[PDB]
Formats: C-alpha cells, structure tokens, sequence
C-alpha cells in the first residue's frame, strides 16, 4: 500500500522532511527487507524479520535526500550537522531506516542544485522538528535587517549534485519508518 | 555574547560551504575546456574562473574583519591567516590595474617572443617549439650561441624596464601586508604559527636553504668539474679546465637542467641505459594497464585504491574522436569527493613512471579531504611534488619493475649501468639545486634593496659564475635584463619551491625505506608490499595543510627541519666514483 512513496517521482529536501502516515497493513515488509537495491536498512528497537508478524499503533514514514557521506547521520545518538539542524531522531528511536542510492533521478549533468539543507541553527532540532522558517542566521550581536551581511547569514543552502560526484558527495534518497506502540 | 573566535569559526563554515560549491563549478567548467577545447567552453572557463577570483576577493576582505590576534586555535587561526592574505587589491585601484597590464604585457612578450639568427632571418623561430628543440641536441657553438644572446636581447630590453617597476609595485604590496618586502611575502609560505616549539619564521628560512646548500656543495662540484671536461672534448675551444661554463651549452635556454648533456657526459656508453619500454609495448600494454599497475603499488603499501568516478571520469589517453586538447600531465581535486587525472598518455617507460607520481598527487588529494576546504592542501608548496616524486622513485627500481615483470628474474644490474643511470638522475636533479638558490637569492636581496638597477645585471652574474659556476659568451649590461628570461620569473612565479620539494623527497623515501627495512643502497630501496611505510606515510599525508608542516614533516621523518643527509646518502656512490674520476683534476671554479 506504501508502495506509492518510495518510488515517487520527486523527494522532499531534508529541511522539509516530507511525513506520511499509512492506516492500512494491507502491504507487507517482504518485498522491502528482501531488496538488494537498499544500501542500508539499519532496523532499531525490533528484528527486521519479526516486523511481518506485528502491526503496530502509528505507523510514519519521513522520506527526504541528503549527501551519501550524511546517511550515517539518521539513526539514535547520532550527532552531525544534519542531526542537529534537519532530522534528529530520538535515542529511544524503535523502527526502521531505509536508503538507497539515488545517483541517476537525483543529479543531472551540469548539476541538480534543487534540494536544499539547513546550515545554521540557533539550536538543535528537538526529534523529528520541521523547521522550514528562512529568517536570517543572526550570529553577530549586530542583528540583520532580513538580508546576510556581515555576521548575519541566510541558513538554506542547495546540495549540489553532479553525477561525476564522489559517492560520499553523491546524492542518496532516505526513508524512516516510526513505530508507535 | 559570542566571542570573536566563536564568530568567526562560524564565518569559516559558511565560507568552506559557498567556497566549495563554487570551487567545483569552476572545476567542472575548467575540465570541460581542457578535455574538449572549444570557443564556448573557453568562454564559460573564464566566466567560471571570473566568479571564483571575484568570490576570493570579497571574501578575502571580510576575513580581514576578523582580528587575526584575537584567535586561539591555531588550527582555526591557520584557515584564518591562510584567507585573509590580501591580494593586489591591498593598494590603490590606480595602481592595481597598472599592475595587471604590465604582467599580461611580460607573459605577453615572452609568450609570443621569436628570435631570428642573422643567417636566415626569415626562419627567426619561437621560443615555444623552436630554440628549445635547438638547445637540447645542438652541439654547434655558433648556433647554441646566438639562439642565447638573441632571446636574451631581444625581450630583455623590453622587460628591464617592465620589470624595474614591477618591483616598486611588489614591494607597496609587500609593504603594505606588513612584510618587509616582495621577499619576505614569498618567505611566508614556510610560516609556522605552531609555536609549539614547531612554529617557523621567515627568517629560518633563508639561513636553512644556505646552509643546507652550504653541505651540498661538494657533491655539486665534483658533478661539475666531471661535467666540464666531458664537454671539453666536445666543445674543446671554449671550456677552461680551471673555470666555468659557457652558459648556452647547458642544454636548455638556460642552465636549469643538464639533462640534455648525458649523450655527452655519460660515463659509459657501451652500456645502454635499461629502458623497458619495449617490454611493455611488446606485452600489448595499454594505458589502462599502466595506471592499474600504479594503483595496485598504492594499495600494497595500504592506500585506498581509486574511486569508481576516477575511471569513469578520467581522460587516460588523447581523445581519438577529433577533440583537441593540450596534453600535459595532471592531477585534480574536484572538490566534492571527484579525484581525476588528465595525461593524455602514451605508451613508454617514462609514462609509466609519471602516472605513479600522478597518482601519487591523487593519492595526496584523497587522503585529506577530511580535513576542511582551507586546510585541504600540502603543508607547503614543496610536499605536492615531493610525494609525487617519491613513487616514481621506488617505482623505477630495477627490484620492482623486476617484481612486476619488468625484465627477466635474475637481471643483475652492474655497476656500470647503476652509477650511468646514477649521473642521467644527477644532471636534472643536482644540476639544478644550484641554479635555483642561486636564482632566488638573486630576486630576494634585488627585493630587500640589496641590489641597485646598474648593478642588476653585473651582481646577477658575479652570482652566477661564483655559486652556479656558470658564466656568460658576452658580457651584459644593464641594458640586458637576462633573470627576467625564465618563465617563472617573467610570469611572477615563486620558484625555491624546486629546491626544497627536492631537498623533501629524499628525506622522505629515506624514512619509507628505512621504516621497510630496505638494506643496502638507497636507490634501488622500494617500498611496495610494505604497509609499515604506508601507514606512516599516511599519517602525514591526512594532516593536509592542517598542522605546521614542520610537524607534519618530523612524524615522517623523525626530524622538524630540512636535512640534506638522503640526498647526499641517495648519491652517495656516484659521489665516490666523480671524486675518483677527478683525483688528477681540477675541481672548483675560477671567477673572469
Ligand atoms: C608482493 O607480494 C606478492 C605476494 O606474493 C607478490 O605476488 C607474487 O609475486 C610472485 C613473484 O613474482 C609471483 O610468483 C609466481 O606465482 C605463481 C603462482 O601464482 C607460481 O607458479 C610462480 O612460480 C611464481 O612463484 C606471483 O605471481 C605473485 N602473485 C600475486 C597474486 O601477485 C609480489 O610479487 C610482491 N611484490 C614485491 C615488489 O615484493
Ligand atoms: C565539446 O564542446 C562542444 C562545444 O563546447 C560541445 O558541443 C555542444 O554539444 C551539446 C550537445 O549536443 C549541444 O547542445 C551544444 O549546443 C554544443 N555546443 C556548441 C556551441 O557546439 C560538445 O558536445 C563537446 N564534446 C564533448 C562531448 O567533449
Ligand atoms: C579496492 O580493493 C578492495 C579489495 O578488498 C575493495 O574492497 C572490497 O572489494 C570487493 C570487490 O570484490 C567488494 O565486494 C567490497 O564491497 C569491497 N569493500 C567494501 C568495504 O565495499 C574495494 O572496493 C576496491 N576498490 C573499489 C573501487 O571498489
Ligand atoms: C518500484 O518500481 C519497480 C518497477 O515497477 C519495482 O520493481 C519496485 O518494487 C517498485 N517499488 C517498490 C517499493 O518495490
């Protein structure tokens, strides 16, 4: 039934990390654990084989893009620049997460500079936080009229995606699933 | 309340971020016009080049407004002092441009300079692809004589005074950066700031190169005095037992490498010089054969091997499909994790060879890009090449390429041939130690005010004969400006860089092979199989320009400072054999 989110056309870029919720178990985790094509599926809080034999009370899947280097980032305890300012999850994080390589829909030749991240932050996301406001990072004591200056930054900034890239540099999708219990 | 360290480290992250990004668009479009030369993709190179240097500048300023004083982690400090060196833009506007025209002026004189001899003086060749094939395997006196004055006349008129001025306008710069002098600035790049015991002055430097220098000098003259008298039976009219060298003789438009004197001055030459590029050619080799071989000596010592996007990417080899393109060895950091390398090669021994260095460069490049943007570098401009030379070194031992099929188990090499081979690595290696500090002491002390404009040209040479042992056929005025003849001079080029980056390999593949425990002489050490190298090689490789590379160099090394002891120890036999071969001679020279 989820079948539609993964292979969506377009993603959301990890600062407006996109959150749907499913209400139907109708579909089913085989056809995903058993996928040669996930790069990573780091299942924390429950055994990836034992997940067709429960359902569970919420069920959420956070999909976005980041750079291959920061798929480390998305898991417990983990801190980072995008941890602390895109999607920090909680230690006691019980679910599953998902990546794969996103090469050839994500970077086009001459560069796909469409997905974004945040640089600057004030502090540090609370568990899954959204933060998409585009105010003016404010670092200096002399506050900043709505345009960067000295000390003052705007804090969107565009991953640069190129298909010669390093795979660190390369650009691979993400999709985390949250279990309510 | 965040204080000013706290600030400006902020200041950094947001320039590492918006620097890389652009430095990679700029790449890219770089790479586009070197693998395919087209007037778009010229255009679009300088575009993206326009927005980069433009980037730098203002930038550059904003770092200013940070007080370098204030921070306190040298490793955030070092970034800081690396970015707000001011450019040409640290004066007056008026001034600036001025500047610009004069230098695009002197690259512009000597990159279309042609010289005419008087016989023939339709035929007045360029300096590009003319003289320079002359210089190397002419042994006309009369020729190689006027193919010197000529070029030495011709644009040094038009550049004595191009170049009088540029000095005022250095020294302002220099000046007003707070250094003493265009000298001092160039000094600079060996700053440590350390202060750990580790830290370096500008100062150090100079007595280092000299006194280093000081204990190379008897190597060199005994290589120069066995050098003379080969070339007397050559050109036995002209050369002094007892005095220098005719400087058109060397081989090149200037003396910077006798290389090309080893038809003349090899010892024997009966025995040719191995060269097995007949056994790669008659094994069907490829060009992709030659870089895999490369790669396979990297991960033996314990070195990644090369990204998937380094053989997707790479241009290997000249475009067959009609795409012109200048073809030169090199090997580039894209910035975002893609490493390439540009050799259009083709298949010989000496290619072979480069591409280990060439890869040693990429192998450099992988290694630190951990570290951030500003620190993502060589500790100083000496180590780039210094390690890229080194695996050319251990790469062309007779043991290795033995060890990888180069030749038939059991090849013996003789003395004959090792101490033939030995002189061949000397002309082009110790033939220009000399010649270099020489050079640039020259231009520092014209640059501190030690040298007035009517005695240039007089104090250049009296240099030259007395250090370099070279002298001139016809005495030059101040009319003649003869320095500002050499590329790096004329197109305002550092250049003690030659001589430290040598005084660094030998150091270096002294501590591999003494850390792989090689025995017996230093050139044949290599190193491949050895990961106790490897991984103390790395261990400096990964600090990039992020530690003063005083520290970098001693974890290698084991020493915080230039020795000279490899190098003398890597030719030590040769030396033995040259004090032999001039036990009955003169050594020395006679200034006049
Ligand atoms: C570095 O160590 C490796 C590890 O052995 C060396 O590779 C091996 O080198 C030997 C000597 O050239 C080769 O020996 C031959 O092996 C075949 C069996 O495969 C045997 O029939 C022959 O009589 C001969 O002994 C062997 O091909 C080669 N093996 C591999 C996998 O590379 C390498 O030569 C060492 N290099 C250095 C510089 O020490
Ligand atoms: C070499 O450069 C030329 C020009 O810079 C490239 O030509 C372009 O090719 C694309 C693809 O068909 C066209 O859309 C452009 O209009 C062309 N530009 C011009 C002005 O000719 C060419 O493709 C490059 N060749 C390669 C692949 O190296
Ligand atoms: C460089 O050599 C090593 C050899 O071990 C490669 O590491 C593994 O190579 C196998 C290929 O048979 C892969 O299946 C493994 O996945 C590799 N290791 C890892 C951690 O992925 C290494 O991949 C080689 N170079 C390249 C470009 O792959
Ligand atoms: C995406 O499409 C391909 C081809 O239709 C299919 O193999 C794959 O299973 C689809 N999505 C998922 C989540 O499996």
């Amino acid at each position: 039934t989820f079948g539609e989110v993964f292979n969506a056309t377009t993603f959301a870029s990890v600062y407006a990390w996109n959150r749907k919720r499913i209400s139907n178990c109708v579909a089913d985790y085989s056809v995903l654990y058993n996928s040669t094509s996930f790069s990573t599926f780091k299942c924390y809080g429950v055994s990836p084989t034992k997940l067709n034999d429960l359902c569970f009370t919420n069920v959420y899947a956070d999909s976005f893009v980041v750079r291959g280097d920061e798929v480390r980032q998305i898991a417990p305890g983990q801190t980072g620049r995008i941890a602390d300012y895109n999607y920090k999850l909680p230690d006691d994080f019980t679910g599953c997460v998902i990546a794969w390589n996103s090469n050839n829909l994500d970077s086009k030749v001459g560069g796909n500079y469409n997905y974004l991240y945040r640089l600057f932050r004030k502090s540090n996301l609370k568990p899954f936080e959204r933060d998409i406001s585009t105010e003016i990072y404010q670092a200096g004591s002399t506050p900043c009229n709505g345009v960067e200056g000295f000390n003052c930054y705007f804090p969107l900034q565009s991953y640069g995606f190129h298909p010669t890239n390093g795979v660190g540099y390369q650009p691979y999708r993400v999709v985390v699933l949250s279990f309510e219990l | 309340p965040s204080t000013i360290e706290e600030l400006a480290k902020t200041f950094l992250d947001k320039f590492n971020q918006e620097a890389e990004d652009l430095d990679h668009q700029r790449s890219l479009a770089a790479w586009n016009y070197n693998t395919n030369i087209t007037k778009e993709n010229t255009e679009k190179m300088n575009e993206a080049e326009a927005k980069w240097s433009a980037f730098y500048e203002e930038q550059s300023k904003l770092a200013k407004d940070y007080p370098l004083q204030e921070i306190q982690n040298f490793t955030l400090k070092r970034q800081l002092q690396a970015l707000q060196q001011s450019g040409s833009s640290a004066l007056s506007a008026n001034k600036r441009e001025q500047l610009n025209t004069i230098l695009n002026t002197m690259s512009t004189i000597y990159s279309t300079g042609k010289v005419c001899n008087p016989k023939k003086p339709q035929e007045c060749l360029l300096l590009e692809p003319g003289l320079d094939e002359i210089m190397a395997n002419s042994t006309d006196y009369s020729e190689r004589l006027w193919v010197w004055e000529g070029w030495r006349s011709e644009v040094g008129k038009q550049l004595r005074p191009l170049y009088e001025e540029y000095v005022v306008l250095k020294n302002e710069m220099a000046r007003a950066n707070n250094y003493e002098d265009y000298g001092d600035y160039w000094r600079g790049d060996y700053e440590a700031e350390g202060a750990d015991g580790y830290g370096y002055n500008r100062n150090q430097l100079i007595e280092d190169v000299e006194r280093t220098f000081a204990e190379i000098k008897p190597l060199y003259e005994h290589l120069h005095a066995y050098v003379r008298a080969k070339l007397m039976n050559t050109y036995p009219s002209y050369i002094s037992p007892t005095g220098c060298l005719p400087a058109h003789l060397l081989g090149d438009m200037w003396g910077r490498f006798w290389t090309n004197l080893y038809s003349l001055t090899v010892p024997f030459p009966e025995k040719p010089n191995i060269d097995v590029t007949d056994a790669m050619i008659n094994q069907n080799w490829n060009a992709v054969r030659i870089f895999k071989e490369a790669e396979k000596f990297f991960v033996s010592v314990g070195l990644p091997n090369m990204t998937q996007g380094f053989w997707e990417n790479s241009m290997l080899t000249e475009p067959t499909d009609g795409r012109k393109v200048v073809c030169h060895p090199t090997a580039w950091d894209l910035q975002k994790g893609d490493f390439r390398i540009k050799m259009c090669t083709k298949v010989t021994m000496d290619n072979f060879l480069t591409a280990h260095h060439e890869m040693g460069h990429i192998q450099y490049d992988m290694a630190y890009a951990m570290q951030p943007y500003l620190l993502r570098n060589g500790a100083n401009e000496g180590f780039h090449e210094a390690v890229g030379e080194i695996m050319s070194l251990s790469a062309s031992t007779p043991k290795h390429l033995k060890s990888i099929g180069l030749l038939p188990s059991d090849f013996r090499e003789d003395n004959e041939t090792e101490i033939n081979f030995l002189l061949k690595q000397a002309l082009t290696i110790v033939g220009t130690l000399p010649f270099t500090y020489m050079l640039e002491k020259w231009r520092w002390m014209v640059f501190k005010g030690e040298i007035p404009k009517d005695q240039w040209m007089k104090k250049w040479w009296e240099m030259k004969r007395e250090i370099v042992g070279v002298m001139e056929p016809v005495p030059h005025d101040e009319t003649y400006c003869d320095p500002a003849a050499l590329y790096h001079v004329s197109n305002d080029f550092s250049f003690i860089r030659y001589y430290t980056r040598t005084i660094y390999q030998f150091q270096f593949q002294e501590a591999l092979c003494q850390a792989a425990k090689h025995e017996g002489p230093l050139h044949k050490c290599d190193i491949s199989n050895s990961t106790e190298a490897g991984q103390k090689l790395l261990n400096m490789l990964r600090l990039g320009k992020s530690k003063p590379w005083t520290l970098a160099l001693e974890n290698v090394v084991g020493a915080r400072n230039m020795d000279v002891r490899p190098l003398l120890n890597y030719f030590e036999p040769l030396f033995g054999w040259l004090k032999d071969q001039n036990r009955n001679s003169f050594v020395g020279w006679n200034t006049d």
